């Protein structure tokens, strides 16, 4: 109560409804990553142990093809050519490399965890003394893959993606 | 302004059923200096396109891409982005909070709660504002009682 | 009257003279449709008949070429290299074939009505029990080609294209 | 806000000549929760770039993509997209309607006339937003008349 | 709203110190009427930037791009390009003009000060805005006082 | 004063500060004009002779190199592909070639004049009696270079790169 007329009280929104017509970014925890629309998935993994060793990926359903491509393309800069590895067969597999060839953003892991923050915020593998711009991580590989969605974390929202949208391209 | 007014059980998480007065929805026709209007008609757009077209993810996501300016404030994104981004408390969309009349159901504009260190922020942090905003409606009441 | 002191009237507006500053973006019937810019123009004709057969073409006035670049990169997506004939000689002929080489929306033609739809509205070819997301149409070409502007519609004015420009590249 | 206030014989269709008092103008001041606002800053940018510049197609038309957020509301266009999406009256920015004083001329905002179905709403289907508007209307007269 | 309130010594280029009250700063709240407030926005993101990380001129500009849309007002800007184009008296973000009240500080929003033909507009130019800012802020003033 | 209570006075800022986080756009003269991020700059100059006679460049730190795409993609249309001169060597040095090969539009002049327009305002280089829409220009040449900034102008602010940002790509 307020001022002895008004009552103070709160909202909370679900977001779970908001899934066949919405994008919907999360984290389960620091490691796993989650990207749903409807009943399609993308898993975001950081692992430390690598799956692919191609290092030569040809670009060449819809959906989940256009969410990549919207993450990709939202990384600015030059991607090397050398550090994607890519395996587009009976599923959707792409594998960042993540790791040096103090500045610690001018690298490609810079620019990656750039990416990876300004689709999921800054909650996770943030710093914060000054703190320098980029994220840090202590990982080497990061792998995004296909999954079903089986509702793996709290559902968030569009909000991420619109993020990514409105950076693309800069 | 609705393309299909207040929430139901199913879009609110923690109680059974709560929902808002006329001034609010009133309020959100364009309206970007508060979440709340944006979270209203992310919400009225979900509501309208699931009842008017068959499910289809491509489809959904492609108008999604063409009209997301059209729903969500881009530039209160980047301010709660910007917020999250230097050690700021800032807002991540889940919780908002309001003051509504004990009788006849006069509510505000619910402000968004403000989240920092992975938690919300304590309601004694923000009380000045809470203040503020009673002060402003019990104002805006009078004027309008007055007329 | 209304109150017994203000009276109710209205405005109507002409975009005639919205000619040589704005584009204009029309529909004369179900058939035609007109993309006009001061003195120069572009027909949208939705013939069931074909005119060109090369099924390929190189991309390589400014502003039908502008106006037709920014309509062929708001069909977004790949245009699947084989459905579009092109004739940039003596003139300005672009033919796509808008054909089944129920989902209705992921196929070539769901995007090209698409991208019809998102510049000249959803009055004509629209549907509207629940239906589909994208248009329906029951032509199979679709023509655009240069015509000299002769008040062929009524004008509306730039909303159609400034449409177009938002959504592109999406 | 000109680049060059009321309206002429060759801007309007219907009438001969009808134009507005100063509040309308003052008040479409970066205005973007109505269209009649985007109309008159798209009747003005062309009243001043035909009176400064010599025709040219290709120019005008760079200007125009440059600037084209500068004249027409985005989201208010995307809104009016949307409401045509879903077989919902919408605005296809040629007829608007708004409410004058009888002596003074004292104008308000002209809100659009909605279209359903290739045809204008009628009168009785809006009667509630003429009302609500001839009530806050003069409740500003009266503001106005006391100060 | 800030992500770190009134000026210093070194944003200010003519005077030694000054600065304004609370009303502008709150009134400055996603506010893009104004030019003044884009200037607040740029000066405050400046501020808590340097004074959370370390320099890097990359990295800073990297995030300016992604944010721009949070701080500058787009149309705005695009509108003053557009005044500047055509001979018209314009805004270049220079210098702004505001009136004080003489003992408390109630402080208006700085109008900004149009330049024309590389000069400043003489005071006598727009009197008339100055006049009807003055009119307008001692109603706003009579009221606070009456509540 | 004012109305016998209030006071007048006005406020001026300073852009100097604005440097480490934001960047600047300006102009010394009607030659020179100076884009200044931190302590890098590139410094553009109309002179009226030629130093570079290459005719073709291969595209292929960071900032200087992210705000000379940013520039140079907002040239819009075709660049004719032989009007560029390049030396990205031991610096960054692009010339174009800014002449003919009574609209004064339509030619590689006057997109580039309005890409110069666009970034840095039309205070210089421009005329206003009906006058054409684009710029005017006497020179033949314009030279972008790097150069380590040292106060040339005063400092003006990232709104014409913010213009720049905007209108690009379209
Ligand atoms: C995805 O969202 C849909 C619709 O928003 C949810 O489907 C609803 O499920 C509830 C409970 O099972 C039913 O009462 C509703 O009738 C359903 N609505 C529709 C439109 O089908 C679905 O549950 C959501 N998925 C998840 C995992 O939460
Ligand atoms: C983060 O959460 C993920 C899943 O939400 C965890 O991965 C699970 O790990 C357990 C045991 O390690 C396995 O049995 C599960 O199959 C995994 N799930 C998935 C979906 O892969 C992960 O361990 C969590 N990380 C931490 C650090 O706790
Ligand atoms: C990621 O990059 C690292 C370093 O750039 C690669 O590690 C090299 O792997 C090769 C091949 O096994 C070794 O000969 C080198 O000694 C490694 N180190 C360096 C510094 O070159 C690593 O292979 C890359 N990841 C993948 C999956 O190929
Ligand atoms: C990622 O997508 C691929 C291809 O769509 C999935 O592979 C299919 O999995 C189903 C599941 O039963 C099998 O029946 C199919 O034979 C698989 N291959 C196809 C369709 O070519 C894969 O399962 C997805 N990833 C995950 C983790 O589910
Ligand atoms: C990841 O595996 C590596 C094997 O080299 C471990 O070493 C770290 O590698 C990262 C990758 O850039 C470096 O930045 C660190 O300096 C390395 N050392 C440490 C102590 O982190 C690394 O520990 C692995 N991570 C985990 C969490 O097991
Ligand atoms: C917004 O922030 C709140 C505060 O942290 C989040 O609430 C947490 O949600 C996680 C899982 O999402 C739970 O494990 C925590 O217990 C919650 N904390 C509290 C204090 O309730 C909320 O989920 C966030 N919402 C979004 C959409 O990101
Ligand atoms: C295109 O617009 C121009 C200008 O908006 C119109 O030209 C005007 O024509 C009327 C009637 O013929 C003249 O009184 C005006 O003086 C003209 N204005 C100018 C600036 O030249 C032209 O008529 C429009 N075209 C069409 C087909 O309506
Ligand atoms: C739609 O309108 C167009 C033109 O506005 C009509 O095309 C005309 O057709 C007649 C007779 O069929 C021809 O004589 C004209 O030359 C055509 N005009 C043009 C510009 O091509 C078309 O018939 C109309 N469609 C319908 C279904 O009535
Ligand atoms: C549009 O596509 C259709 C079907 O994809 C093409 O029709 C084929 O034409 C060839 C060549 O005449 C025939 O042999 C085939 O039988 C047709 N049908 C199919 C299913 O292949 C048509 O040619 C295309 N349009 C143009 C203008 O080439
Ligand atoms: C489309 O544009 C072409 C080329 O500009 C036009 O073809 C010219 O038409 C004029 C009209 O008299 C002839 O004098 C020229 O000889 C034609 N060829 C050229 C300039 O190469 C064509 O007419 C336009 N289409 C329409 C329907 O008018
Ligand atoms: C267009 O010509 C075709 C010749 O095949 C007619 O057949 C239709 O073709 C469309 C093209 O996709 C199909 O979707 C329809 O199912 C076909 N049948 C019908 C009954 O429409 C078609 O009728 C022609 N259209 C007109 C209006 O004459
Ligand atoms: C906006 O909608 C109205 C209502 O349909 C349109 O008015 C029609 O215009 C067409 C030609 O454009 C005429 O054939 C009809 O007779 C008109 N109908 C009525 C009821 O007057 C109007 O043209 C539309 N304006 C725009 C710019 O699209
Ligand atoms: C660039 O901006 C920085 C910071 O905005 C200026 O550095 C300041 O310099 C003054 C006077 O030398 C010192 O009192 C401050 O402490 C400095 N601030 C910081 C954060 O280092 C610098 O002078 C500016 N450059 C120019 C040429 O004006
Ligand atoms: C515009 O200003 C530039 C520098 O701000 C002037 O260029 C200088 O010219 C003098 C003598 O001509 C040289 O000694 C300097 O080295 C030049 N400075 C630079 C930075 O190159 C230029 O002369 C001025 N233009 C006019 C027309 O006055
Ligand atoms: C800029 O373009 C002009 C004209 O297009 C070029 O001038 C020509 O230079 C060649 C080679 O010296 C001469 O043979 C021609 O006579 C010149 N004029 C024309 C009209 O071709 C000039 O070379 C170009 N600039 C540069 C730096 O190469
Ligand atoms: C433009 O950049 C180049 C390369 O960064 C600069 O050339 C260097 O200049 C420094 C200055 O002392 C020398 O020590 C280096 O040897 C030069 N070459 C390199 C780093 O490869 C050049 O000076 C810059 N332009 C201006 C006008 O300063
Ligand atoms: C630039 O050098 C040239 C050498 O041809 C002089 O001639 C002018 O060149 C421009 C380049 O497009 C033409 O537009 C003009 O018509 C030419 N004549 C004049 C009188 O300007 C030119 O004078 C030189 N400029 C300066 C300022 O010295
Ligand atoms: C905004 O416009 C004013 C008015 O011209 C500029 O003030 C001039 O600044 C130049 C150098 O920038 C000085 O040489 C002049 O003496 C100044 N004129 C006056 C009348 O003071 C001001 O610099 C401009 N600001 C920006 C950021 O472009
Ligand atoms: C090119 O892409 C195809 C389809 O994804 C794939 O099968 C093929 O291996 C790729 N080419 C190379 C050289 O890997
Ligand atoms: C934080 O909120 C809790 C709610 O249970 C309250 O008990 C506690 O006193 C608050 N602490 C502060 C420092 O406001
Ligand atoms: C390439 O384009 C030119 C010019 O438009 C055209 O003449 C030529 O036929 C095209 N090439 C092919 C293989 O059709
Ligand atoms: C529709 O408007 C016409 C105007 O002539 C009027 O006569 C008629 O009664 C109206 N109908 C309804 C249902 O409002
Ligand atoms: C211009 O301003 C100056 C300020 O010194 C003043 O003396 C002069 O009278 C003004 N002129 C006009 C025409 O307003
Ligand atoms: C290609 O670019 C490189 C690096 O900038 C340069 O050394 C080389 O000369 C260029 N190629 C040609 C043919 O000029």
């Amino acid at each position: 109560i307020y001022k002895g007329v008004y009552q103070f009280k709160s909202v909370e929104f679900d977001m779970s409804h908001l899934n066949l017509t919405m994008p919907n970014a999360c984290s389960a925890n620091n490691s796993h990553h989650y990207i749903s629309m409807g009943t399609s998935g993308l898993e975001l993994t950081f692992t430390n142990d690598s799956i692919i060793s191609h290092n030569f990926c040809n670009l060449t359903d819809h959906t989940l093809m256009s969410i990549v491509s919207s993450l990709h393309l939202s990384i600015r800069g030059n991607s090397n050519y050398k550090a994607v590895s890519c395996d587009f067969n009976n599923g959707i597999t792409i594998q960042y490399n993540l790791t040096f060839s103090q500045s610690q953003c001018r690298t490609f892991r810079g620019r990656v965890l750039d990416m990876f923050r300004t689709a999921f915020g800054g909650k996770y593998m943030r710093s914060c003394g000054k703190t320098t711009w980029c994220s840090q991580t202590s990982y080497q590989y990061l792998i995004i893959q296909n999954r079903t969605w089986e509702n793996h974390c709290t559902y968030a929202g569009p909000f991420g993606m619109s993020r990514i949208l409105l950076s693309q391209e800069k | 302004w609705t393309l299909s007014y207040c929430l139901t059980k199913w879009m609110i998480l923690a109680a059974e059923l709560k929902c808002f007065g006329n001034t609010a929805v009133a309020k959100c026709n364009v309206n970007h200096d508060e979440e709340f209007c944006d979270m209203l008609r992310l919400i009225d757009y979900n509501k309208a396109a699931l009842s008017k077209f068959k499910p289809d993810v491509e489809s959904a996501l492609h108008l999604f891409k063409t009209t997301v300016n059209s729903l969500i404030s881009d530039q209160l994104l980047m301010r709660n982005h910007l917020r999250d981004l230097m050690c700021v408390p800032y807002c991540n969309y889940s919780k908002f909070w309001y003051l509504e009349h004990a009788k006849t159901g006069e509510t505000s504009v619910p402000k968004c709660w403000l989240v920092t260190n992975g938690a919300y922020l304590n309601e004694t942090h923000f009380s000045d504002q809470i203040e503020q905003e009673a002060d402003n409606m019990i104002t805006e009441m009078l004027r309008k009682d007055y007329i």
